[PDB]
């Protein structure tokens, strides 16, 4: 599940970088209203360096 | 815990009261003050600071330390060994025998 994958410690996981898959992810992980540890723990990742 | 929070105050019956609760409200809807938060409680974590679980390890073998106090026990037994072989190195004295 998606809730293993944003959250699991093993294995590294990201996206075509621009794409709208990884705007996708941001417009949930930083979103103002959305908040959840899911799409947060996402985007902290994916948007290392 | 939420719904409780923080706020400007003023004396009873100012008339800025109103004037600073508009302006509040404008950059909170703006999204100007979305941008000092992230300013200041950014996400850009050098570490982790919320992921509990330690990653590399999920059970692990024994080791020296974790183990010394079996060997604690074994030099206790030594040096009791040694405190009666001195006792017997003098008494063996008197005893002028095996």
């Amino acid at each position: 599940s998606l809730q293993d994958l944003s959250k699991q410690t093993e294995i590294p996981y990201g996206t075509v970088l621009d794409s709208a898959v990884y705007e996708h992810v941001r417009m949930k992980g930083l979103n103002p209203f959305e908040r959840d540890s899911m799409y947060s723990q996402m985007w902290w990742m994916i948007n290392r360096s | 815990v939420a719904d409780r929070g923080y706020g400007i105050a003023l004396q009873h019956g100012s008339p800025y009261r109103d004037v600073f609760s508009q302006r509040i409200l404008e950059l909170q809807q703006n999204g100007d003050m979305d941008i000092l938060k992230h300013k200041w409680w950014p996400k850009n974590g050098q570490c982790d600071l919320y992921s509990s679980v330690d990653t590399k390890q999920k059970g692990g073998a024994l080791d020296i330390k974790s183990f010394a106090g079996v060997f604690c026990i074994l030099a206790a037994g030594i040096v009791l060994s040694c405190f009666i072989a001195m006792l017997e190195t003098w008494w063996n004295k008197r005893k002028g025998s095996r």
